[PDB]
């Protein structure tokens, strides 16, 4: 496929690897009783490990000569071969969880610069007010595509520089 | 051949050639996006030694890790 | 082939071009000491103006040489 | 000024309204500098020209029946001889590119040692149509907007051949052919996931 | 110069507080060269919120 | 006034001459996304527009979907009638996509500009003779001239009621698209085999027993 | 990249190496197959024959540069 | 006044009574500004002269029985001929003579301002030579360009509909009213 990438429900060292899993788990499971708890939370391990490999075989993944999945990071590459879901997918889902952090710290911090002890609620956390501006910034890229058309996202040079600036 | 070519460029005692700084004042782009371009700058690699060094070494050291990355690979 | 021609075709055609229509250009962008050419195409000038016509005239011989 | 590139917008205030062509245009702000417009309108005419020279040159070649604008300099890397409207052309590519820079730098350099000239007349406008100075402009408007017109045909005639691999004539045809099933979105190159 | 009170503005440039808005103290009358005492709400890397500046250090902006 | 929690505090933006006039406010911002006017002004432009398209979407789908439960009108289902009418057509898809990209384009940029500035497409010179019928009606989102061909807009005193019947159709209609897609995913069957479902067993087919929509039970 | 490291040294110390982040080099990749290499599949510019560049450069310097670039034997 | 287009509702204050055709029918109001509506009346006078040309070609091809407006261009997608004579051409020629007859002739109608109404060598006859009787023929002149518009429109929705010519059609619903109309079409309406 991509790169010369085997698919992972074709390849033959991801079976040999996946096989090899299950042989020291159950030479690991073979030195206890029946209905005993480690018995039970190794056949626990068991089903997880071939519930992982049926799930890593069923979304698609690429593996290489070793067996193993590979992701592609290329937009246009990823969402031809219907590989979106490993980068382009969680890139934009840390941006947004990434930008809703940067985005409620910066409204906690104008929010408590125009008090009389701004010092006093970064050290001790006013709590309402915290929670009110988390729960207010799920609406952060429109915020800050609106704060960034009215140049009121940037400050202007009042900032402090060095004597050759 | 093409370094003996280059090497016929600037202006010596010959009437033709290049003239650094005229073509270092030459280079200044409309709208100010560089401020003065590259004005005064003749005045500042020539009469400076550790500039003239600076790019030296530069230059020296990023050939010298071509040389590294060109002889592994392709080796003479 | 015939070296001659094309050398003695590039370096004429060259020299007439840096003679009559680039000659007041490189003397705008440049503002042997003295020739009686009523335009002062010295002895420099013509050094290099028939430089890049050899040059130009065995770059044309050996493209020619190699058929391609 | 021509008219409006957008109707509703502002016109630029670097663009004068007496400039042939005026219609406004400039969203990434180029022609703000006067020396740099002052270019910008000599290279924009000069563009022009080539191009309606260009776009008449392909179209002349591939309705007259002599392959396209593409297979015309293909006789040099063969084995053949250089034709013209059928006639034979008795020259190889080294004397036709020494005869093309000759001329051209000798037409270039007189055209470049004039300092600004645009609109040269003389000897170039024996027939006269630019003596009135008072329908001048008219004819100015209409020799850029033909200009414009040719520097967009040609970049088509460019991205065509790169797309489907013909000629503009056999390109129409085949728009005249099956117009839904024959486009820019019926290719694979243009558009990728279509 | 400025009154007591007033937000002012430094234009000394090797100064801690270059670029940024104080608060006047007091304007000394005599003859000393920099009377002009600004209090700032920040302190600088050795502690002090205080310093003198002359006349043309200082915009009421 | 109305809100859409009683006893909730109204937001200071949506409390304003300038918002409580538009159309259906209820003081709905818990985001405070519309704080900004210009922000506020773009989002009824958006709102507006997401309305109206998707009342045609959601007509597009009941109608032909309830009289297919009738006698005529054999349609097939939404998420299948693009491969059917591709079928059938004249065109592969990706040609009609660019014909309506550059046709909606020209549209979108005109409404662009219109938002841009509201005395915009009355430039004379700039149509030939559909550019004094191309302004708006005072009231931007709210053009005249060709649209509105019946002339409802005139009489004033039912203005307001003809923009709130708007505004709630054309929510009620996206709340009906974003189901339609729901339903679709969670299901499988057609909205009207859905409501079906629904009147044919209440207490046992809906959201808590399709297996998908709350799987923790 | 140490989030990496050792998200996959976890990996590797629980028993599972399947489930480590193993992001392919798809671009380098793609310059090798720019350059003549026909191992990952792309076949563009001097991998596939039907090239403008591949036809131009293949009387001369290229099919030395094509052998050399497809053994797997050399540091090229 | 021409008349009323909708009687009991009030004449537009933007359309002037000493101009044909004025019914009052301006409901999206397209021509309130006057530059609008002078190029208004010239299109509405060109598309009108156009139509009746057109129809009256349409009915003489099918009436003389040369086919319909529908079989004409046929033979090019395939031999011209005009009055059963066949005619020595192709389209790429005709198109290179159209196009150079429409243009030089369009220009010279657009290189005058606003002319509608030329006269002159248009006018041989002088029929135009009073200003009494004129008016009443500019008004003759739009309800005839009003109907021909719409007795176009109706062959081409007639002909994508039923797929035949429009004498062929009214023969058929001179035949069978009751069974060939716009309902046992099947299309324009598209129950039952
Ligand atoms: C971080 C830099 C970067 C690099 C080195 C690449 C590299 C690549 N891109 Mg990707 N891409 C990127 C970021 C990058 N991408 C971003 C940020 C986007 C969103 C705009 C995309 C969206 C995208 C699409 C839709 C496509 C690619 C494709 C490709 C491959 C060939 C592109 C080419 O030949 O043009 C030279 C490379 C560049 C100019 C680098 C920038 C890439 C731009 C954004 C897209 C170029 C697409 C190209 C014009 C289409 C080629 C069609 C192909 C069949 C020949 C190449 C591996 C194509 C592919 O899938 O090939 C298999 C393809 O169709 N990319
Ligand atoms: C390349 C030749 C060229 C040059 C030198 C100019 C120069 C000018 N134009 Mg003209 N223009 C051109 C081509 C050119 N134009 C073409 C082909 C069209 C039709 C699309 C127009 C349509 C146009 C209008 C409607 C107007 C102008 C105007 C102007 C003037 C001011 C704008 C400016 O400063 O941009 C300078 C231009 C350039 C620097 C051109 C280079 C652009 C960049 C560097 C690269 C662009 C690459 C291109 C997008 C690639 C397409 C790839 C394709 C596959 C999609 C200036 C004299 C305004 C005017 O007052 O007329 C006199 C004006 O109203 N132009
Ligand atoms: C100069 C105007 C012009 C005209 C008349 C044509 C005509 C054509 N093009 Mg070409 N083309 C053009 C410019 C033009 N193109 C430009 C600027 C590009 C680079 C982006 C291309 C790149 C291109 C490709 C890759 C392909 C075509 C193809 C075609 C043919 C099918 C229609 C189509 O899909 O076009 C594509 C449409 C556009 C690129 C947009 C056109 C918008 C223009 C540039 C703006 C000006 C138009 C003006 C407002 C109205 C038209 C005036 C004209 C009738 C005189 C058709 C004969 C296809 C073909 O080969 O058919 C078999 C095809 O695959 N064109
Ligand atoms: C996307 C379409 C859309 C847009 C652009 C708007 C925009 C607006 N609404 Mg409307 N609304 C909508 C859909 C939309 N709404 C739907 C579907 C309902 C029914 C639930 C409502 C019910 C409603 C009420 C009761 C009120 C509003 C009001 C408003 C105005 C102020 C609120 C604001 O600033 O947020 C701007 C909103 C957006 C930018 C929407 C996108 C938000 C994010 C990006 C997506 C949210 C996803 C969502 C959770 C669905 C999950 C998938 C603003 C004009 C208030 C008003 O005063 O109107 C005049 C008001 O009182 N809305
Ligand atoms: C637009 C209004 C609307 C209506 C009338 C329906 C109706 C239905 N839904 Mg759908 N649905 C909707 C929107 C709607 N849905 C939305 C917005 C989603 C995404 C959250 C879904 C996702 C969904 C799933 C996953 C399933 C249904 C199912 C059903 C059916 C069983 C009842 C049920 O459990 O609903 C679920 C109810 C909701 C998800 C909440 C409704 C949201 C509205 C806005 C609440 C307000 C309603 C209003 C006060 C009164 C109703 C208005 C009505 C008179 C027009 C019923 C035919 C089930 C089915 O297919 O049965 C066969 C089923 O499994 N719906
Ligand atoms: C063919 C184009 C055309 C044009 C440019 C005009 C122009 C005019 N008409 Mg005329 N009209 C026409 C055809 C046209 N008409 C036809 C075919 C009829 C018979 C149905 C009429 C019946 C009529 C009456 C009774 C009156 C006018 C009047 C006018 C004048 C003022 C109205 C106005 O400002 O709107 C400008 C007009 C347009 C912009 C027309 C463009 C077409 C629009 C944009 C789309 C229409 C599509 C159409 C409805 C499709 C029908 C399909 C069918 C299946 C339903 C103006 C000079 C008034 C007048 O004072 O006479 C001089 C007047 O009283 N017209
Ligand atoms: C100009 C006037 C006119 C006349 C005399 C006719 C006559 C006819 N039409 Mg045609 N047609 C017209 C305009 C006209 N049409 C227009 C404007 C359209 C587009 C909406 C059509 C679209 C059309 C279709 C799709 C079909 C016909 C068919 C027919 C034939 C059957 C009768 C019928 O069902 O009519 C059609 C009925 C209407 C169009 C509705 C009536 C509205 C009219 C236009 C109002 C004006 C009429 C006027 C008050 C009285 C007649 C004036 C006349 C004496 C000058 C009949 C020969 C049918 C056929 O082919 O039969 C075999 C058929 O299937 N017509
Ligand atoms: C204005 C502006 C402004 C703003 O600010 C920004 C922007 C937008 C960016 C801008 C724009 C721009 C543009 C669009 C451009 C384009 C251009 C072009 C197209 C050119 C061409 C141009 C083109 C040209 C010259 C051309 C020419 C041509 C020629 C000579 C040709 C020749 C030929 C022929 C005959 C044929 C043969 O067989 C071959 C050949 C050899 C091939
Ligand atoms: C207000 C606010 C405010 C605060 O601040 C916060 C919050 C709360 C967040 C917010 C909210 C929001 C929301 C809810 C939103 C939603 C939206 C939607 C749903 C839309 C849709 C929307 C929707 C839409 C458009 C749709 C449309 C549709 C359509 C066209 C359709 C079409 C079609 C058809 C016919 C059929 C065929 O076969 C296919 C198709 C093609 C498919
Ligand atoms: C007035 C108004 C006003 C208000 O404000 C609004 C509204 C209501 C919108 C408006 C209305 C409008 C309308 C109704 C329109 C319509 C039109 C038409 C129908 C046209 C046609 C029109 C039509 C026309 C011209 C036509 C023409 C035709 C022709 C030439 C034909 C030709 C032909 C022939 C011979 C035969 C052959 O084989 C072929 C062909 C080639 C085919
Ligand atoms: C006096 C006179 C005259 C005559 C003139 C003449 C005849 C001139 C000539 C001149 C000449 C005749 C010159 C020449 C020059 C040349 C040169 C200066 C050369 C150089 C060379 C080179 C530099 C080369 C190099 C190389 C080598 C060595 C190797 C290979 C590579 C190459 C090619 C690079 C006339 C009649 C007009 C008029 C009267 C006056």
């Amino acid at each position: 496929d991509i790169a010369g990438l085997t698919p992972c429900s074709e390849s033959k060292a991801y079976a040999k690897l996946e096989k090899k899993e299950l042989k020291t788990l159950e030479k690991r499971l073979k030195q206890y009783e029946a209905d005993s708890a480690p018995a039970v939370a190794l056949k626990a391990t068991m089903e997880r490990t071939k519930a992982r490999f049926a799930n890593y075989a069923k979304a698609g993944l690429l593996c290489g000569n070793d067996g193993l999945p590979h992701l592609i990071a290329d937009p246009g590459l990823a969402l031809k071969y219907g590989h979106a879901g490993e980068v382009f997918i969680p890139t934009f889902g840390f941006l947004y969880v990434a930008g809703y952090i940067g985005y409620v710290g910066r409204q906690y911090l104008i929010a408590v610069k125009g008090e009389a002890k701004p010092t006093d609620k970064e050290i001790i956390i006013d709590v309402p007010l915290a929670t009110k501006l988390a729960w207010q910034g799920a609406g952060w890229p429109l915020a800050a595509v609106q704060e960034l058309q009215r140049g009121t996202l940037l400050e202007k040079e009042e900032n402090i520089t060095v004597s050759p600036r | 051949v093409i370094f003996i070519v280059a090497g016929h460029m600037y202006r010596t005692n010959f009437g033709i050639g290049h003239r650094m700084q005229a073509i270092l004042e030459a280079h200044t782009p409309p709208s100010g996006s560089l401020g003065a371009g590259h004005k005064g700058l003749f005045d500042t690699v020539n009469n400076s030694l550790h500039f003239q060094l600076g790019l030296a070494l530069a230059s020296v050291g990023t050939i010298t890790s071509l040389v590294a990355q060109h002889m592994y690979s392709l080796p003479p | 082939l015939d070296p001659q021609i094309v050398i003695s075709g590039s370096t004429a055609a060259f020299l007439a071009i840096g003679r009559f229509v680039f000659l007041g250009y490189q003397r705008r962008e440049a503002n042997i000491f003295a020739t009686n050419d009523p335009a002062g195409f010295n002895i420099i000038d013509v050094a290099g103006w028939g430089a890049l016509g050899h040059a130009v005239g065995f770059a044309v011989l050996a493209i020619n040489s190699l058929q391609g | 000024k021509a008219g409006n590139w957008l109707p509703g917008s502002d016109a630029p205030a670097w663009l004068p309204d007496d400039l042939p062509g005026n219609y406004g245009f400039d969203p990434l702000s180029l022609g703000k500098e006067p020396a740099s417009l002052k270019r910008f309108t000599e290279s924009e005419v000069i563009h022009g020209r080539w191009a309606m020279l260009g776009v008449a040159g392909s179209l002349a070649v591939e309705l007259l029946g002599y392959g396209n604008w593409y297979d015309a300099p293909l006789w040099a890397v063969n084995g053949g001889k250089a034709t013209w409207f059928g006639i034979e052309v008795p020259f190889d590519l080294n004397a036709l590119l020494a005869f093309e820079f000759v001329a051209m730098a000798a037409a270039e350099g007189q055209r470049g040692d004039a300092g600004g000239v645009v609109y040269p007349g003389g000897a170039f406008d024996p027939l006269g149509f630019a003596k009135d100075s008072s329908k001048s402009g008219e004819l100015k408007l209409k020799e850029i907007k033909n200009g414009r017109l040719a520097m967009v045909a040609f970049l088509g005639f460019v991205a065509q051949h790169a797309a489907t691999g013909k000629g503009p004539i056999a390109a129409l045809g085949e728009h005249l052919a099956n117009p839904w099933g024959a486009n820019f979105a019926t290719n694979g190159i243009s558009v990728p996931f279509f | 110069g400025p009154k007591r009170g007033s937000l002012v503005k430094i234009l000394r440039p090797e100064s801690y507080w270059f670029n940024q808005v104080g608060k006047v103290v007091s304007v000394d009358q005599s003859g000393v060269r920099y009377p002009v005492v600004v209090r700032f709400e920040n302190q600088n890397y050795a502690g002090v919120t205080t310093n003198n500046y002359a006349l043309d250090e200082v915009v009421a902006a | 006034r109305q809100s859409w929690l009683p006893g909730s505090q109204i937001p200071a933006h949506l409390d304003t001459p300038a918002a409580q006039a538009l159309a259906g406010n209820f003081g709905f911002d818990p985001l405070g996304l519309g704080k900004d006017p210009v922000a506020l002004r773009w989002y009824q432009q958006a709102e507006l527009i997401h309305c109206r398209t998707a009342m045609a979407g959601v007509a597009g789908i009941l109608i032909p979907g309830l009289l297919t439960k009738a006698g005529a009108l054999n349609v097939p289902e939404w998420y299948d009638a693009g491969k059917v009418a591709i079928e059938n057509s004249f065109a592969p898809w990706g040609s009609l996509l660019a014909v309506q990209l550059f046709l909606c384009g020209f549209v979108e940029a005109k409404r662009w500009q219109d938002i841009r500035k509201p005395g915009s497409q009355g430039e004379p010179g700039s149509f030939l003779g559909f550019e004094a019928s191309l302004k708006g009606t005072s009231e931007l989102g709210y053009p005249g001239g060709p649209f509105d061909p019946l002339g409802l807009s005139k009489e004033a005193d039912k203005w307001a009621d003809w923009k709130l019947k708007e505004v709630k159709n054309g929510r009620l209609a996206m709340l009906a698209f974003l189901g339609f897609v729901a339903q679709k995913y969670a299901t499988g069957a057609g909205p009207v085999d859905n409501l079906a479902a629904h009147l044919k067993d209440p207490w046992h087919v809906n959201y808590a027993t399709n297996g998908v929509s709350l799987p923790f039970l | 990249t140490l989030g990496l490291y050792v998200h996959n040294d976890v990996m590797q110390a629980f028993g599972t190496p399947e489930k480590q982040i193993l992001i392919e080099p798809v671009f380098a990749q793609w310059i090798q197959a720019a350059h003549g290499k026909a191992l990952y599949g792309f076949d563009f510019l001097l991998s596939s024959k039907t090239s403008a560049a591949f036809a131009n450069g293949q009387s001369l310097w290229l099919p030395g540069w094509l052998d050399a670039i497809n053994n797997n034997q050399n540091s090229l």
